[PDB]
This record gives C-alpha cells, structure tokens and sequence, in this order.
C-alpha cells in the first residue's frame, strides 16, 4: 500500500516492475518524513538561497508588450544556479538520498540542464552520479555534455530509440532496477511512477509561491494566467500548485508543436495523443493505434518527449488547466525578440511558453491582462543550434 | 489456466520440473519463429513462455530488446503475434502457453478485450512485466473472466505481505526471480530455497525460476531447491542472433540447447 | 578643471586628446548628478534588483577547505544576468548615456562578457551598441560572440597588435573619438581616464556592501581577507571598496602571471610592470625598455590586459592592499577544484582569486581564516577551452 | 622655438602660409625616410611635423598605423629617431622640426630628459597627442626649459576657457584641429574662422589647420580662412605605401605632390 494516493484521478500509480515497489514505498516514506522534519526543510532553504541563488527575480518585460494593453512578468529560473528550475529539485532529492543512506545517483537528461543539476548537486553533497543522455541530445545540447563531465559526473550517450529523452529515461530505469539499494534515480520531471510526481511538484513549488508573492507585492493582485512549457511538466507544476486553488488564475501549459500537429512531429501527447501506460505511469502518451509508444519531435530537447505528468492529465480532464502547442518556428520567433528587446537569452523550451504569452497579447491587444510567464532556463545551450538555423535562412 | 495444473501433476509423477523456454514471437520471422518454438516443444519444452514485441521493454536487457527490434524490422506486430498463437495451439494441444506482455499493450484496445482474445487463441497465463500486484486488479480480473492465469512475480526482496497476496491472486505458476536487474544472460543470478517454502505454506501456484537461467547447473539447482522449473529466454535469443543468416543450424542449435537443458531438470 | 579628483595619489589622470576632454567633463557631471539623484538611484536599484537579480549569493564552500581552519565564502557574481559582475555597472552607465541624452554605445571586451553585458543593457534600454573584439579572443570565449549578435548588437573583429583586450581598447577609443555627440562609450573596468574608473567602481560597490552584510549576517565578524583577480580592476575594487576604511581587512588582487612571471607571458603589470601612460592613465604598464606597451598574455581572455587601474596601483603604493600573481595552471586547478567538489564552473579569471585563496589555505592550514572569494563570474565560456587543454593531458 | 617664428615672419612678408608635411620617421625604412623628408623640403615644405614610431597611436588611423608598423619592421626605435633627427638639422639649419609624441615615450626615461634629447638634436617644437592643455604641466615647463615650444591643439568644440590658455601657454603655433576623429586622409574636415579670430585676440602662437588636409583646395582654403597654414600627414604616408618597392617612384610623387601642395598655398 502507499501512504499518499498514486493518482490524479485516473492519471498516475505505479507500473514498475514489481522488484522496484520496495524502492518506491522507501522513497515515499522518506519523503512525508522529510516534509515534516523541520531540520531537512532548513537544509533545503539553505541550499535553495545560498548555493542555487533563491529567490529568482520577477522581470517585467516593457519593450515587447508596448502597444498593447498586456502587462508581462517573467519568472527568472534562468538566473537559478545551472541555468535552469531543474536545480530547484534536484537539491530536495539530493538530500532525500542522503536521508536514505544512499551513496550514488541515477538521472536521465535530455536538454542536459537536469543532468547538469543532478551533477552539481551530487558534487555538492558527496554523491557518485551517473547520467544518461541520448545521442541526438548530446549533439544539440553539447554544452552541457561537458559540464556535466567537468563536474565528476559519468555522462552515458543512448543511441537506442530515437536517441532522446525517451531512451536516456529507458535506460535510466533499466539500471535503477538492478542498482536501488545502493543508488537514488533522480527523476528529473513531474511523470515517472508514484511518488515522483508528487515529490517533485513540492520540491518546484517554490517557483509559484515566490511569483505569487512578488506579483502581489509588485502589482497588487494575483495574474489572470501564468504560462509554463511542458515537457513532463515539472516547471509548470511548479509554477502551478501555489495558483490552483486561486480560481481566478489561469494556468496555461504549452506543450511543443513541432513542425505542426497535423505533421506527427510534436511532442504534445496530453492534447494530441492518448492515454497508455508507459514510464511506470498512466498518462497521455503519443502512440501508434496498436499501442506502441511513438516517437516525439521538438527544435527544443528539453520538450522532446512523447508522454506527460499525471497531475497535467488531471488538471486539464477537469478544466482546471488549459494545454495549447507552439510551434518550432513561434518558439524561434520567441527567442528573438526576447534578445533584442529584452536582452534575456531563454532556453528553447521556455521560448515556448513566452511565444504563447506574446500570442496571447498580439492577437487580443486591447484587452487588459497581468500574465506571468515561466522563464524556466537561460539559453546558451541553444546559440549554435539557433545560431545554424538562422543562418540557413539568412 | 488448467493446462498448467494438468502438466505440473504429470511433471511430479515423473519426478522432474519444467523447462520453460522464452522467445520474442516474430523473431526473426513470423515463419522461422514458428519453427523455433516448435523445435522448442520437440526439443523438450514443458511449457512456453512468449513475449510480445513492444516498443519499450524495459525489464529487459539488449538481448531481447534486440529480439524485438528483430521482429518489429520483420514487421512483426501484436495482431500477428495473436496468429501466430492460435497456430502454436492449434498444433500443441495441451502445451501450457504464457505471454509476456507489457501494460500498454494490454490496455491499448481495451484490457478485457486484451483477455478476450488470448482466451479466443488458447494462451494459458498472461504476465504484464510493469504492473505489480499492486495495479494488478483490472488485469487479475479480466484474465480470471476469460480463464487465463495471471501471472505474478515473487521477487527476493519479497516481504511476507507480498508472498500472501501472490499466493492468494496467482493462478497457473508463480515467478521466482532469480535477481534484481533486467533480462540478460549476462547476469547470472542468492539462493532462494526460503520464498519457495512460504509460497508453498500459502497454496500459491508452483514456482518457477527466471531470469538470468543460462546453463544446465542453473536448471537442475532450481528443481533441486524444491522448485518446479526453470525459464531461459536469453541464451536462446542469443543462438537466434548468432545464426541470423544460418536458419537451418539455427534450430539445431535451439535443439541441442534445449534438452540439453530439459534433461538437466529431470 | 573637474569636479573630483582625477588622481588616486600619483596615478590616474586623463590623458586622452584634448578633443575629447569635453566629453570626460560631461560624463562626469552626469555621474556627481546622478549620485544625488534619488531617482537616478531608485532606477538603478530597480534594474540590479528586478532585471539582474541582486543581491547575489553568498556560498560557504565546505568540501574545499576539509581538513583546515579555513572557512571560505564565495560572492556569487556568477549568478547574475549574462554570468558575470560587469552586467552591475553597465546598467549604471546605460541610465547615464541616456540621462546624457545619448542614443549610441560603444564598448571594448575580451572575455565578452562586457561585452554581452553592454548589449543586453542596450538592449534594454533602447541604445544602439557596437563592440570591439580581439580576433584572438573571438576564438577562445565564442560563445559569447554569438550571444552578443542575438541580441541586436554589432561585433567587430579587432586583427591589430594582439589581437587581444587592449587591441579591442584601442579601437574603441579611436572610434568614440569621432562618435561622442552621440555614442557613449561604455567602458568595461575600472580603468581609462577619469571619470571611469571612479564611476566604475561606484557602479559595482554593491559587492562589497552585500558582501560586508552578508558575512556579518552569517560570521557575525568581518572577514580576514577578500580576494579578488585583477584584469583592469573592477571586479575587485568593487569587492573591496566597502572594506578600505577597515582596516582589519586584508584586501587581495590576483594578476594572471600566464605561464610565469620570469616568462614574460603574463598580464601582472601591477607587480611585474613600470608607471606609464596609455588608455587615457598614468598606470603601471608592461613595456619595452624604450616605452612601447608590451603584449600581455593570460590563458583567461578576461584578464590579458597589460595595465592595471590606478586605484590599484595607489591601495598597493600605501600598503592596503597586496597584490599577487596566480598562473595559468594554477588557476586550472582551481577550476577543476571547484566544478569536482563544489558543483560550480567558474570563469577562469575569478578561478585565479580562488586558486590563491586554496594556496592560502593549503600553505597554512592550521591558520584560522576566513575568506570571500570575488566569484566574479561563471565558466560557460571556458568549457571548450578548458576540454581541449584537459584533453591534450589526458 | 625661434624657428618658427623667424618663418611666419618671412612667410607673411610674402604674403604667402606653411605646408607643413608629417611623415613617421624610418618609414619604410630609416635611409629612405631622410631622402623622403629632404625631398619634402626640397619640393617646398616649410616645416616638418615628424611622428616617433609608437605601439598605441591612439590618435591616428590605419593609415599612420601602418606608417607605425612599417618602422616597427624595419627596426625603428626611438634612440634612432633621435639620430634621424640631428641628421635632417644637421642638413636644414632653418627648417623649424616639430614632433608628434604619445605621452609614454615622452614620460618613458623622465619628461625632462626627453626634452633635454629635443633640444639636443635641434628640435623645435613638441606636441603630445594623448596630453590635454589639464594635464600638460610637466610637459610644457620641460618644453620652455630646453626652448622647445609645446604644441597645443585648439579643437572645434573649444570653449573659451581653452582658448585663452592655449594662447598664453603655447608656444611656435597653434594646432587648429579640422574635425574630430583620428587622423586620416579618408574623413575630410565645420569651417574654422572664428576660432582663429578669437586665437589671434589672445596673442597666440600662429595657427596651422590639419587632420584631413589631402588636397590643395583644402591648403588654400585655410590660408584663405587667415590661418598661418596647414598639415598633411596621410596622403603622404599613403604615397610611402603606395610605392613600397617603388623607391624612386616614391620620391618623385612625393616631391610632385608637396609643391603642387605649397603652391595652393602662395
Ligand atoms: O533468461 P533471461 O535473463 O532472458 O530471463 C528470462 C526472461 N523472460 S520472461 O518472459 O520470463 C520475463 C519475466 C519477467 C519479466 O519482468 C518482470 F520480472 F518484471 F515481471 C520480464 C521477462
Ligand atoms: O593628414 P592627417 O589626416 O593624417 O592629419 C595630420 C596628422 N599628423 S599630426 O602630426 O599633425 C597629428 C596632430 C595631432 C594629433 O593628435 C591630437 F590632435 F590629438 F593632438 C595626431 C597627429
Ligand atoms: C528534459 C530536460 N529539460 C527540461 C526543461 C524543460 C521541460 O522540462 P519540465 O516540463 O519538467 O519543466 C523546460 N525548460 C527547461 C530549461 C528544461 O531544461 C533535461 O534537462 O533533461
Ligand atoms: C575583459 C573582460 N572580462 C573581464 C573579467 C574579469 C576581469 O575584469 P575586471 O578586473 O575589471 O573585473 C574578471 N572576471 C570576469 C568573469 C571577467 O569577465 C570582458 O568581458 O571584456
Ligand atoms: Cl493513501
Ligand atoms: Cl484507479
Ligand atoms: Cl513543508
Ligand atoms: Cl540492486
Ligand atoms: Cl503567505
Ligand atoms: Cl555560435
Ligand atoms: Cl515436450
Ligand atoms: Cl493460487
Ligand atoms: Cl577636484
Ligand atoms: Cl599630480
Ligand atoms: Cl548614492
Ligand atoms: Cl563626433
Ligand atoms: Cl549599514
Ligand atoms: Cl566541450
Ligand atoms: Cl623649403
Ligand atoms: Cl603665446
Ligand atoms: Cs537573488
Ligand atoms: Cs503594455
Ligand atoms: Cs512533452
Ligand atoms: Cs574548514
Ligand atoms: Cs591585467
């Protein structure tokens, strides 16, 4: 048995092998011990603020909403140490390992920045870590191939698959079934089975509270929506849970469009697919229509992945949360003009969310509204894929 | 599921265990595949143990991912698996049959359709790789309703809540994992003659032993601990690889391997 | 005349052209005004605050000084937009071109990183901006290249001399002396004629001042000592700067010594050099016997400048603060150091100021001290310059 | 500094300004640097403004810079400059020699001892392009100590604080700047006259007008304006350039080119 529930609604549980049920109950103990152990809470703040830099700042954009009557905020992850939110709860799993006993970490990586905090935390704090990477991803996300290296960490590629995301997690939970007494697998999203949705939704919660305190502080009221990338969807949960029971706020998740829905090459299952059971959870899943899990296309590594986290389903099956795609080519437009006009650099995942909250704006541009978008990452690992684009076309 | 009870009682007059050999159905060919397991059954098999290729088989080593990348580059997918089977029973009457599924595959149109059809095939048990007993409810349930034994897994770091659960649910056999860790040949298998006694203690179906059965000492150790078989699937996708381009000796080889195995459990 | 004084004892001074006197004049009007300026101030503020991301980190390093009395804080400048501590004084200078009235910028960089902080400001505030790069350095931190060109600046090649920093000064002073009714040019250290390198060091106190908070907060005492690398000096009179009236505080400048000081190939003037002048100061210079500037050389693009800023060279002159040289391989170790055992990659300038405080430790390590490290900036863009010489070893 | 005045005082009786050439001295070559700048006084200049090779010429484009670096190949050092320089006195008993200095090689082995080597050599004039008139104390105290007249730029954004000192501290002529910028035969020069008024109502040193001076429309354009005459230092150096392994070439455009200068102003 479990000592929280598995599911959100239909979405989730726990499609393990049944070898992996003990890690799982450890893990899920660990945790609700964790959160009432004001000790372990301390610790976590002390990492959060004096080594990953918390709080983030609030950044208004002013040049690229003139003219207009939307007001934009950007949550900025990308200043988090690493570069990305995904440090946020690599910290908190670091420290659940720790309180395990374990000695060595487990991670699966697409765009790399997870594998680069599950590095640095692990260099941290004492843990011997192993990454997996897929082919694909190690090319257009190399940067941070090397960090990862730089940072003591064992940095495996996966030509297996499509040689993304999907492979990288494949391979990740092979191993951990044949090493969890001794290694933690750090999940780097909010998908995976129980309790991993859970534990990392509230070890990324801080991404909302802190936007709901600065923007209250900042403008007096809470935002009509706040706008996040979905990958497996760890930063826009984060951004999310402080906002759910806020009923006014709308809650957007993007998920990547490809080259277009009506291509096949898109990673956007939880509105374009249909729901499987795959990666030890239930959940919307790109598939073929005798249930193989397909394979999923984004520019952006970090969004390249054919399946979605349980709570997402959820939120979207009760009209909580509402899911919308964009584009390669918006998500590239994106970036653009955040660098021209705002002078920030973003991930090419997090170009996604911005790109809708422009389209939000440009396409409604008398009406009056306070969004607030998930700036999940900084973009250096994306200038020379962005950089071979853009010079293809001029 | 009454095939499995009918071979275990005739086993024990006999004073032997099982050998269950495990192949991807489709491997290489829908028709070398067919000649496989039939070699299989002549060569001595008791019972057969079949996985259905799925694109993420992640309890399972390069082996069998290799076996299913083989079929699937055959073309091979589950609608054909399901003829494939129904000539597998059509020709082996009272051959027990297991399939390894994975979840989605099972869930994919319907998990009572799922059972509906391998009862309409003549598949014996079924076991879903990724649902522990935990999640098995939907999947006990439908199996039970078209007579098919589910399937259930006895791990070594199995707590005494588990083995009763197992015993209570399972029906057919019960897995006996040898280790932790994925399918592969490459890992050989702690001695698990205590997990056989409880089982027994509880009237669980009978044991049989997987993952990382290689060698003939492997097979007789198992029947020697009181256990009622052995399964191999790798070690014989590894003689389905080697000869790739050698289809003739390719079944020679199964054969020689495979009461060469069988005898071992005698 | 002036209204401040433009030496710091015997050094400093303006020695530019007499047609460019007027401009040095305005420029520091602008600036005694905008110090006075609560609005101005608020501005500022509001731009570190919000768009930057102060105030930075303050992180105590536990796994580096094991086994030692040696505690170790490092300020992270890091963490702040565009990964270094130049992004602070160019959002000063930006608000000062445009109390100016000025619409144009013009900037000099090595490392690039100035360079990237002078087009994201730029950016930002609405000025069009022009940077001058040695082709030398083009190469070795081209990561920032293209970072600069995404965000609406122009980048021009420098092929003279060394093609290195000073080549990249030279051409940009030629340049704003025939741009100056319109161009500001933003100069990246505390160095060049006055006004600059007061104002520059006005502009980055703030990591001194939340360094001095900070470790009083956590230590409940000052710190022994501060360290500091010493390219022109900002990053390090800014540290220091809150510290010069205590003087319990033991202030620390690290030059490159390159590949060693008996060499030749090093860039530590301060030490190594003789008074000269050039780039507008009275300074001490690496020269020829008969008074040609000499090139320098750092394996840190950042630091291979052949002078000093004269505030330096007076805190050295009266015994305040002490200067030392670190070499390339010892800042290498340095880098190493702190990617394996605490999760950070640093610039291989700030790793000179770490590698000395690791010398201080390691050479008496029973002395009880307590050191902050200047962090004066993250490591993204040496990773391809430190793979190829890590590879070339093993 | 008496030169320069004995010149303007027999230029003026014949109603006629200065061509004043500058060229870097041992550019491209020190022997063939002395027969270019006894050919500019022999085509007419009368006076010489002559540039020490430096590493930062911060005040001059590409042009002197490659001046710079061509003497920089051939091995020029300023120790042979001021070797250069006693020869051409040694030759040219009146033709009043000003220098072009950056601040280091000036301030390098002591102000005073640099001036000491001017006077030493027969050099009259002295202006060090990085110093303003705010700065030029020790410069300018050398300079009168060792009769050298410090050179001081009145620029187009002049104020009249700058004026006034510029005309009591200068001594031998005033530099009438053309424009801003650095130097350069590419960017032509705002029109200077009431400048120069303001500069002769404060008894300063007569003015000479250069950067940018190319053509003898521009010459007899200064003269035209009141000026005591003009400077042209690229288009002269560019005529070295142009004709590298063309030295005798080089010297017959030159001479071609200075009088047809000189002229304009007559
Ligand atoms: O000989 P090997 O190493 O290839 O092992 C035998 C594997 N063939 S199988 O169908 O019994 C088999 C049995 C259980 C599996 O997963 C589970 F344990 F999680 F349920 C997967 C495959
Ligand atoms: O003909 P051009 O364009 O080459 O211009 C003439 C330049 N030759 S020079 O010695 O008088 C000369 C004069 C002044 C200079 O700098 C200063 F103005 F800042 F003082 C530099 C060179
Ligand atoms: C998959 C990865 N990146 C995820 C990512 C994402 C998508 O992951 P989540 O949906 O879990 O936030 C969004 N933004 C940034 C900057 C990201 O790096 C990875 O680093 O392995
Ligand atoms: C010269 C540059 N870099 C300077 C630098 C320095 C040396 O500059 P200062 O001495 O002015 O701090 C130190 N640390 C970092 C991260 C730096 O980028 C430049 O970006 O142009
Ligand atoms: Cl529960
Ligand atoms: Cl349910
Ligand atoms: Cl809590
Ligand atoms: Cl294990
Ligand atoms: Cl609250
Ligand atoms: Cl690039
Ligand atoms: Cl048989
Ligand atoms: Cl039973
Ligand atoms: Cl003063
Ligand atoms: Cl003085
Ligand atoms: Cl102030
Ligand atoms: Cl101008
Ligand atoms: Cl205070
Ligand atoms: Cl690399
Ligand atoms: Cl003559
Ligand atoms: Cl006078
Ligand atoms: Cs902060
Ligand atoms: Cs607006
Ligand atoms: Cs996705
Ligand atoms: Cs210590
Ligand atoms: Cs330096």
């Amino acid at each position: 048995t479990t000592l929280l529930n598995p599911y959100f609604g239909e979405f989730g549980g726990m499609y393990v092998p049944q070898i992996l049920m003990p890690a799982l109950n450890q893990l899920e103990e660990a945790f609700v011990s964790a959160q009432k152990d004001p000790e372990f809470q301390a610790q976590f703040a002390d990492l959060l603020k004096n080594y990953a830099g918390r709080p983030t700042a609030l950044t208004k954009c002013q040049n690229i909403t003139a003219g207009t009557r939307t007001t934009l905020y950007l949550k900025r992850e990308d200043l988090l140490h690493g570069g990305a939110h995904k440090t946020n709860q690599v910290l908190g799993q670091a420290l659940l390992a720790k309180r395990m006993g374990k000695s060595e970490i487990i991670a699966e990586t697409g765009a790399g920045q997870h594998g680069v905090a599950s590095a640095l935390a692990s260099a941290l704090l004492g843990l011997k870590c192993r990454i997996y990477m897929g082919a694909k991803d190690v090319e257009r996300q190399s940067p941070n191939v090397f960090r990862m290296r730089l940072m003591g960490a064992e940095v495996i590629p996966v030509h297996s698959g499509s040689a993304t995301l999907t492979d990288a997690c494949n391979e990740a939970l092979r191993d951990w079934s044949g090493s969890y007494e001794t290694a933690h697998y750090m999940l780097g999203t909010a998908a995976g089975p129980h309790p991993y949705p859970t534990i990392v939704r509230e070890f990324q919660r801080m991404i909302g509270e802190e936007t709901k305190a600065q923007i209250l502080d900042k403008e007096g009221r809470l935002p009509d929506a706040v706008i996040a990338c979905v990958g497996g969807g760890s930063n826009a949960i984060g951004m999310f849970a402080d906002f759910i029971n806020d009923t006014s706020v709308g809650l957007i998740g993007v998920e990547p469009g490809g080259h277009g829905i009506e291509t096949g090459e898109h990673g956007a299952p939880l509105k374009h697919g249909r729901v499987g059971i795959y990666f030890g959870m239930k959940a919307p899943m790109m598939q073929t229509a005798d249930g193989q899990i397909e394979e999923s296309y984004s520019i952006s590594a970090g969004l390249d992945f054919p399946s979605v986290g349980p709570q997402h389903a959820y939120l979207n099956s009760i009209g909580r949360a509402d899911y919308v795609s964009i584009t390669d080519d918006e998500a590239l437009e994106a970036f653009k003009t955040l660098c021209r006009h705002e002078g920030i650099i973003p991930a090419l995942e997090s170009s996604h969310a911005l790109a809708h909250a422009l389209k939000m704006m440009r396409e409604q541009p008398e009406k009056e509204q306070l969004l607030v978008v998930n700036l999940s990452g900084r973009g250096d690992k994306d200038i020379f894929t962005v950089h071979d684009i853009l010079k293809a076309r001029g | 599921m009454e095939r499995y009870e009918n071979l275990f009682a005739q086993l024990n007059d006999r004073r032997e265990g099982a050998f269950v050999p495990f192949v991807t159905l489709g491997d290489p060919g829908i028709e070398q595949s067919l000649k496989i397991i039939d070699t299989l059954i002549d060569a001595g098999a008791d019972a057969l143990e079949l996985g259905v290729p799925f694109s993420d088989p992640l309890a399972d080593g390069p082996t069998i991912q290799n076996a299913n990348l083989r079929a699937f580059a055959a073309g091979v997918t589950p609608a054909q698996c399901f003829e494939m089977l129904a000539l597998i029973r059509e020709k082996h009457p009272t051959i027990p049959i297991g399939l390894l599924m994975y979840a989605n595959l099972v869930f994919n149109n319907g998990i009572d359709a799922f059972y509906a059809r391998c009862e309409q095939v003549g598949v014996d048990s079924v076991l879903v790789a990724d649902v522990p007993v935990e999640e098995s409810a939907p999947f006990r349930q439908a199996a039970l309703r078209h007579n098919i034994a589910p399937i259930f897994i006895c791990p070594p770091n199995a707590d005494d809540d588990l083995l009763r659960q197992v015993a209570s649910y399972g029906r057919g056999y019960t897995y006996l994992l040898s280790r932790s860790g994925v399918t592969g040949a490459e890992n050989r298998g702690l001695p698990l003659h205590h997990l056989i006694e409880k089982l027994k203690e509880y009237h669980a179906a009978p044991a049989l032993q997987g993952f990382g059965i290689s060698s003939p000492e492997q097979v007789s150790a198992a029947v020697r601990a009181g256990a009622a078989g052995a399964i191999s699937g790798s070690a014989i996708v590894k003689i389905i690889e080697k000869n790739l381009a050698s289809p003739k000796q390719m079944l020679a080889e199964l054969r020689s391997f495979v009461s060469a195995m069988k005898a071992a459990s005698r």
